[PDB]
RNA sequence: GCCCGGAUAGCUCAGAAGGUAGAGCAGGGGAUUGAAAAUCCCCGUGUCCUUGGUUCGAUUCCGAGUCCGGGCACCA
RNA sequence: UGUCAGGUGGGGAGUUUGGCUGGGGCGGCACAUCUGUUAAACGAUAACGCAGAUGUCCUAAGGGGGACUCAUGGAGAACAGAAAUCUCCAGUAGAACAAAAGGGUAAAAGUCCCCUUGAUUUUGAUUUUCAGUGUGAAUACAAACCAUGAAAGUGUGGCC
RNA sequence: GUGAAGAGACAUAGAGGGUGUAGCAUAAGUGGGAGCUUCGGCGCCAGUGAAAUACCACUACCUUUAUAGUUUCUUUACUU
């Protein structure tokens, strides 16, 4: 009630994030995610659609970024926190299978310039695949300092071969009433794919890294 | 017969109202719905004692059936219908070509 | 038009869930016997109906499309 | 026992069980169409007359532009032979053009190479069978919107 | 009309149930994920692969049952 339990939506957050015993407390910035249970859970014959819809309030489990920019973007990247890379450097990474797995699992975010979106998904593709961390659309005239927010804001919506999604919804840094709000947006994009959402005001928990048995609906 | 899949053609549109790209899918007939005026007139009549108060066709000579193409626009996604001459086989897309062996 | 079942070596018939490609019919040689049969041994034979697909891999599984053989429906 | 629904039910009830046709029936299609001829040098024209075809196949075998000549024969080139590929000379079509047959076509309507969707939209006028009714096909424009070519042009499906 | 006792669940339940191969080792999956913990230990780290593990949770796939809820019911008794 009150637009998906607005009374105990922020008190849920207030009791988790600022706690060492209940929420363990890691050194990196603790990110929050959701879970919801619809009656629409069918494996399907057609197979699942998967449409990566954006959100204006930023999702963003961004630890490291490994770019592929050249000429303009190498100058812009080195000034910022990220680190640049060359075209011939990609051939050295692919030459052994181990260093591809380091780029796959940890380095989640990506930035690739307009000229370097014509050589990328061949070598990584088969080895990567299940993670699905491919580059973002970027041109040479971008700012890079601002472009970190665009990758951070966007998130995957792939649903195949399992009856669950887990879309992130802010973190420790973001405001209290945003997270949730985001809750209205996050569920709405599930309603875009499915027919019957079950049923506007459904189920939630708050799982911020060490989200304990606080268990929601 | 084979057809290209997508093709350029005129659409009425009203925006628009010129040549543009299209998708191509095959037209299938809808289910009879059970609440049309003729079905209600038929079921009211056919109830009592008498048995089949109308004609039942079973002198079907010819073999095939005309193929129809449901064209769907790209921009405003309005739809049209373009018929085709009678043929037994029909692959909507798209085993080209070949020539020049 | 509906919802089901089956396809495998030249022939015929298994296969069976997770990782193979097989008994037989024959067909070819050995072993055995004074020989002629019956029996132990060692071979050659595959688009696993057809396509993209599905898959770490699959004839299977998984979902499409066409070819063979059997059922309950019928107002131009 | 009563009402409604599913099977069974010639035990009984009602009704139909083509036409042309050297009598009918058995065959056949001459019963919707197309080519040549019968058909008597405008058109029209019969028989279960004669020789034969159709219920399809094609995103190219449709549309535009540019290259180039085919049947067959002769003279020469290792394996190569009557027949493989290569080169020259003669070559009015004696080839080819999705199928029946007739017509048509040679810097092409044939063969090869480049780009595409005029097999598109809105409606009427007009030839053929003809009651100058319909059905089918075909021809010539108007207003649009496109393709192709340096252009003139050509194209509202298949050379007729 | 009136009484007795055997079966399919839907709530709602976590104990587990998972052993091809390479991987300390019996990996059903999906996310967050660099420390929880006094120390202990196990992870990040490193490494084997198609897939990474702790620490937290959600979803399946199979067994279990002890809930007085649905009825496919199935078994007998009582006279008006
Ligand atoms: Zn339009």
């Amino acid at each position: 009630m009150s637009k998906i339990t607005s009374s105990h939506v922020r008190d849920n957050v207030k009791e988790l994030l600022k706690y060492s015993n209940e929420t363990k407390k890691r050194n990196f910035l603790e990110t929050v995610e959701l879970q919801v249970g619809l009656k629409n859970y069918d494996p399907q014959r057609d197979k699942r659609f998967s449409g990566t819809l954006k959100l204006p309030v930023c999702p963003r489990p961004n630890l490291s970024i490994c770019i592929f920019g050249d000429a303009f973007d190498v100058d812009r990247a080195k000034s910022c926190g990220v680190d640049a890379m060359s075209v011939e450097d990609l051939k050295k990474l692919n030459k052994n299978k181990k260093l591809i797995k380091k780029l796959a699992k940890k380095y989640s975010a990506f930035v690739a310039s307009e000229v370097l979106i014509k050589q990328v998904p061949r070598l990584l593709g088969p080895q990567l695949s299940k993670a699905g961390k491919f580059p973002t659309p970027v041109s040479h005239n971008d700012d890079l300092y601002q472009k970190v927010n665009d990758v951070k804001s966007t998130i995957k919506f792939q649903l195949k071969k399992v009856l669950c999604l887990a879309v992130a919804v802010g973190n420790v840094e973001m405001d209290e009433d945003t997270l949730v709000n985001q809750i209205l947006m996050s569920v709405n994009f599930l309603v875009s794919l499915l027919k019957k959402n079950w049923q506007n005001v459904g189920s939630l928990v708050i799982k911020s890294t060490m989200g304990p048995a606080y268990r929601l609906y | 017969v084979n057809v290209p899949k997508t093709r350029k053609t005129y659409c009425k549109g009203k925006e628009c109202r010129k040549h543009a790209q299209h998708k191509v899918t095959q037209y299938k007939a809808g289910k009879a719905s059970l609440y049309a005026q003729g079905k209600r007139r038929y079921d009211r009549k056919q109830s009592g004692f008498g048995g089949q108060t109308k004609q039942i066709f079973h002198k079907k000579a010819k073999t095939t059936k005309k193929v129809v193409l449901r064209l769907e626009c790209m921009s405003c996604k309005t739809k049209t219908q373009l018929a085709l001459k009678r043929c037994k086989h029909f692959e909507l897309g798209g085993e080209k070509k070949q020539k020049g062996q």
